[PDB]
RNA sequence: UAUGCCAGCUGGUGGAUUGCUCGGCUCAGGCGCUGAUGAAGGACGUGCCAAGCUGCGAUAAGCUGUGGGGAGCCGCACGGAGGCGAAGAACCACAGAUUUCCGAAUGAGAAUCUCUAACAAUUGCUUCGCGCAAUGAGGAACCCCGAGAACUGAAACAUCUCAGUAUCGGGAGGAACAGAAAACGCAACGUGAUGUCGUUAGUAACCGCGAGUGAACGCGAUACAGCCCAAACCGAAGCCCUCACGGGCAAUGUGGUGUCAGGGCUACCUCUCAUCAGCCGACCGUCUUCACGAAGUCUCUUGGAAUAGAGCGUGAUACAGGGUGACAACCCCGUACUGAAGACCAGUACGCUGUGCGGUAGUGCCAGAGUAGCGGGGGUUGGAUAUCCCUCGCGAAUAACGCAGGCAUCGACUGCGAAGGCUAAACACAACCUGAGACCGAUAGUGAACAAGUAGUGUGAACGAACGCUGCAAAGUACCCUCAGAAGGGAGGCGAAAUAGAGCAUGAAAUCAGUUGGCGAUCGAGCGACAGGGCAUACAAGGUCCCUUGACGAAUGA
RNA sequence: UGUAUGGCAAGUCUAACCGGAGUAUCCGGGGAGGCACAGGGAAACCGACAUGGCCGCAGGGCUUGCCCGAGGGCCGCCGU
């Protein structure tokens, strides 16, 4: 098929042949297997010490006054599950593997299959993105990595008719829960993927919600956040060319 | 760090002199041009505009500056204890502004003027 | 839901009496206990059987059938076309640290080959011949006499 | 519990094709698939050339995989076929997919089961 | 109707629950020795008032210098009094001063004191004098060298196993140890110091051949580095102390040469860039710390308070996180970008000074002994005839010799020179610094969020808790009445709220006081389920229900 | 050792580790080695049906009982 490019003012400036990886039929439960396995890979091990709950001498006194066989220490059960104060019986443990592995072809696929969905308009709006456009993945001249400026980057995303995707991200989320107390106080949604090919968009990379990737390590992750296929996403010229072989 | 916790506790635990920044507050329009500075550390001479409490709106001469507890008193803000004394309510500089300053000091006059270093 | 999910409330958790699940009496005894008491059943019968030679005097042959090269002849274009010849060396993997490369003879022959190996089964030979065609034994093949 | 939708569908058009249409392999197809993947076919080349027969399409409940040789000018369709397998079959043949034979056949007439 | 039963209401008691996190737990990067120049630890002191903690040491919450920092300050700790600071204090960094007693504890003795100059004790050097030096002890574990169980498993148990584990003795470092082949033995026209990681492989090997046990070569990686003696041949050409003088060492050999690319010697060729000694001496990177650092505190509404809703606007190489009277990119700290310093890498790499590599021919000059090897007895190992070690006895050759290649002997072949020595880097741990988290969230998580190894128990070794939350701001309740009264109570005051009033957010259940509905002093006990009646009931969140008659009308059926 | 799902398939998977980077994630590289592709025999050593016959389910075909009949079943034959 056919992608219009557009210039840094939001105009068309001629077409390249949208590469055949965007037509690899797209696979939601590989690219959820791809998300899964990258999200726990990322996981920190842990457990609870060893010992805890196991340093004392405590004994139990068995059978004669009248009280259930339970490890005393000072009048003081101990050590044993049941007691308060005692070792946890089954808890977290650091040895424990809490990664996953995933076949290097089942994984390249997914990547594929979460390029692709990257071009269905439908999908796209589907998964949440807000926009007012019919072509996608949007496609843009190499001079974006150029730009320096984040407004600059704005303005070329209203003359796109896709800002609203910024500000459906401009909103943070204060969770519920505890995560609040170990840093994840908040979240906020996941906006506009810029992929470029020599570095990452030092000038779209702050704008809400936005990621910044570049064509040769773009992964499953930054193309279906979450494992939700159909990420709205801007190449550039060269990014779109590369990300054919991948 | 990004850990809640680590921040609170390196807020709460900052030596003396670290406290200064504690005790920052805004320049007014006309103050921040003329000294090239969004906000300085309010001092014990300056005069001061509430912005956010009971007593947002009201004008006065900061009285006294506590690093410790990283509060402020301002002249006339105050609360009426029980015997009819009239006692200071403490301020966050974060609800204040400052409309003039005390440069009576050489070195925080110094300080402000210059380009390179912020007072 | 899984089987473990479902086991809250059931006391023994599938283990029939709460008298079952302790120690290893429960088991006959830890790992093999038993094998020649209670619970002979099923393992192999004790005892010695046979020698072992020692590790450096074995040798591995490299084999294949005349199946594989055959079936590939048209693919290995990369591999002599005469009146096809191919060195079955250039063709069998692992053939590097294997102390010779020997032609088994299952399967068909549907072409003339001139295979060189350094042995041969006299099936082998048979089909290769039978198909008008040659078994060429190389230098190394020069150790039956 | 299949994961894969595209598996799904071709299940799901494989029926509609059994009923709608004379079609009784496509539901016999249907019902293999639903089976668990283990029992799914995995025919290797030497196997369908052996027993199809021209002008007579071979229908694997399957995967079509590489090994040995067709020579037959078949028509082959599987629910996939490995990268050699296509290939070869294209040589002298052709490899389908599940989902045009039922677009090109969907009474599913002059078909050969092969497993 | 008393005594009383059930449910609720008001108020207690209690501290669950929810929310909150100054603490934990775990992972990761960095870094890493201290001590006779008296450490670590402990004791006792030290403040205006000072009990605990912290700090400090008779100069006692401190003294001095330099740099930073800045208008405040006098630790935790918000009192009273008083004081310090523009003579630039506080505070932070580096360096210095002071640094009681006990403590390895060292003049001697002693439960932290005492008695009449002290390296006690053991050593090296030695001016043979404690004159110059060393050792001792500590440290989270890691590391190296020794000693070495049992429960347990084998469904008993003895070999075996647990296990060279626990524990014990000795000792080093920032890392240890190992290490330049008398190797390997995919047997080769092959590899080429050593650790370590992955694999080889639960393979070979062991084993009441039961249960169990269990390598290596090689390969892919990480990091890479190779050298010095003894002797031959020389023979005082040498070394240490001292400013010097002078002294000491050394023919029982200091020093030169030399170290399997064997060397020495004799005769030659050529040449050095090898090696060894020494000088200089980083970049980058990484870890930590620091400087600088954009943009709203606009309107209306609610509120005690706007960070809320609605409206208008802004920055962004910064929309990580935190604070601020409620949800904050733009109010404050920060955060991106840029820059600076210290530490580590490292006295390393590079560069340099000096030395001089190597080759031919001749020469039986040299080349590590209780050794190699054998036997007796044990331990250990996967090591089986073929692991490594100990002990007692025996015991060789001399390169033209010797050892090894998984039984012994002889020959061949291939490899390799033991009985002298050194050696960077890659790897272990986590005290210390910093960072991180699908970890816990106050009966959890450390024993320990609090006075925590605290209070307390035991002669002692040792054992060992519980206790987090007023409020936006103390505005922490003036005055009056009552009272034995700084109690308590009444009235009153503050605040959005006192049912936020001090172990004070919320405030469950068990349960208690008062009280409401129902039952109740002639009556029977798994406390109920299902039916059906009494009596009782504010709203809300349920809105149905009763009787005449009529329609429909299964089985059954006058 | 099974099972369900998914990738690839006569193959399949990388381990340690290396480079990159958005720096524990992730992208690229790495096939050392493992299992599978031949078995039998203590060992020496030797080394197999890409189909020869008959039944026949599903399915297909036909002129509607008759053919073709993968898989499956019964035999042959082959390696040791
Ligand atoms: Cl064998
Ligand atoms: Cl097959
Ligand atoms: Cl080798
Ligand atoms: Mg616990
Ligand atoms: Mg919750
Ligand atoms: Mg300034
Ligand atoms: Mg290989
Ligand atoms: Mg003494
Ligand atoms: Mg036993
Ligand atoms: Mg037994
Ligand atoms: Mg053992
Ligand atoms: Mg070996
Ligand atoms: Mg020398
Ligand atoms: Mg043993
Ligand atoms: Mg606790
Ligand atoms: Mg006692
Ligand atoms: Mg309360
Ligand atoms: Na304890
Ligand atoms: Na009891
Ligand atoms: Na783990
Ligand atoms: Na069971
Ligand atoms: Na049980
Ligand atoms: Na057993
Ligand atoms: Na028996
Ligand atoms: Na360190
Ligand atoms: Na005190
Ligand atoms: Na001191
Ligand atoms: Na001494
Ligand atoms: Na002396
Ligand atoms: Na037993
Ligand atoms: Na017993
Ligand atoms: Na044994
Ligand atoms: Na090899
Ligand atoms: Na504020
Ligand atoms: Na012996
Ligand atoms: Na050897
Ligand atoms: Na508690
Ligand atoms: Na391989």
């Amino acid at each position: 098929m056919q992608a219009t490019i557009y210039d840094l003012d939001g105009n068309t400036d001629g077409e390249v042949d949208l590469p055949d990886v965007f037509e690899t039929p797209v696979r939601s439960d590989l690219i959820g297997k791809a998300v899964r396995a990258a999200q726990a890979n990322r996981k920190q091990d842990y457990g609870s010490d060893e010992y805890a709950g196991l340093r004392t001498p405590a004994e139990s006194f068995g059978s004669g006054r009248g009280q259930a066989h339970v490890p005393k220490q000072d009048g003081r059960a101990r050590r044993v599950p049941q007691a308060v104060k005692g070792r946890s019986a089954h808890p977290p443990k650091t040895e424990k593997d809490r990664s996953l592995d995933l076949n290097d072809k089942e994984r390249q696929l997914a990547v594929r299959s979460a390029l692709a969905a990257t071009a269905d308009a439908d999908l796209v709006a589907d998964r949440g993105h807000e926009f007012d456009r019919d072509e996608v993945p949007v496609v843009v001249s190499d001079d974006f990595e150029d730009l320096v400026k984040t407004q600059e980057v704005v303005s070329l995303l209203e003359a796109l008719d896709v800002h609203a995707d910024i500000d459906r991200a401009d909103e943070t989320k204060i969770k519920a829960g505890q995560g609040s107390a170990r840093g994840r106080k908040y979240r906020r949604p996941a906006s506009i993927l810029f992929v470029t090919s020599d570095e990452p968009s030092t000038a779209a990379r702050n704008l809400a919600g936005a990621d910044v990737a570049t064509a040769s390590e773009v992964n499953t992750e930054d193309l279906a956040p979450g494992g939700a296929p159909g990420r709205l996403t801007v190449f550039t010229e060269s990014a779109l060319a590369e990300v054919a072989e991948r | 760090s990004k850990q809640p916790d680590k921040q609170r506790k390196s807020q709460r635990r900052a030596p003396l002199h670290e406290r200064h920044k504690q005790v920052r507050a805004t320049l007014s329009a006309d103050l921040r041009e003329e000294y090239g500075q969004r906000n300085v550390r309010v001092n014990a001479g300056d005069t001061v505009e509430v912005l956010r409490g009971d007593f947002a709106g009201e004008e006065g001469e900061v009285i006294n500056v506590d690093l410790d507890k990283a509060v402020i008193h301002v002249e006339d803000v105050t609360l009426e204890k029980t015997d009819g004394e009239e006692v200071p309510r403490p301020l966050d500089t974060s609800n204040v502004r400052v409309t003039d300053l005390d440069l009576e000091d050489e070195k925080r006059e110094a300080r402000l003027e210059s380009e390179d270093d912020s007072a | 839901t899984s089987k473990k999910k479902r086991q809250r409330g059931s006391r023994t958790h599938g283990g029939g009496s709460h008298k079952n699940r302790r120690g290893a009496g429960h088991r006959g005894g830890r790992g093999d206990a038993g094998r020649d008491k209670h619970e002979f059943h099923n393992h192999e019968p004790l005892g010695k059987s046979g020698f072992k030679r020692p590790q450096k005097v074995q040798e591995e042959a490299a084999t294949i059938d005349v199946r594989e090269i055959d079936e590939n002849v048209t693919l290995l274009a990369a591999d002599d076309v005469a009146e096809f010849r191919v060195d079955v060396r250039d063709v069998v993997e692992e053939a590097d640290d294997a102390d010779y490369v020997k032609v088994l003879g299952a399967g068909q022959v549907r072409h003339e080959l001139t295979l060189i190996a350094d042995d041969f089964s006299e099936g082998a030979r048979e089909k290769v011949e039978g198909a008008g065609g040659s078994v060429e034994l190389t230098d190394l093949g020069e150790e039956r006499q | 519990s299949k994961t894969n939708p595209r598996l799904s569908s071709l299940i799901a058009d494989l029926k509609s094709a059994a009923r709608s249409s004379g079609g009784a392999v496509w539901g016999d197809v249907a019902e293999r698939l639903e089976k668990p993947r283990r029992t799914h076919a995995e025919v290797n080349l030497g196997r369908i050339e052996r027993y199809a027969q021209e002008d007579e399409t071979v229908v694997v409940p399957g995967k079509v995989l590489g090994s040995g040789v067709l020579q037959k000018d078949v028509t082959v369709a599987a629910v996939d076929f490995s990268g050699t397998a296509e290939t070869k079959i294209d040589q002298v043949g052709e490899a389908v997919s599940l989902e045009q034979a039922i677009e090109n056949n969907p009474e599913g007439s002059h078909v050969r089961v092969i497993r």
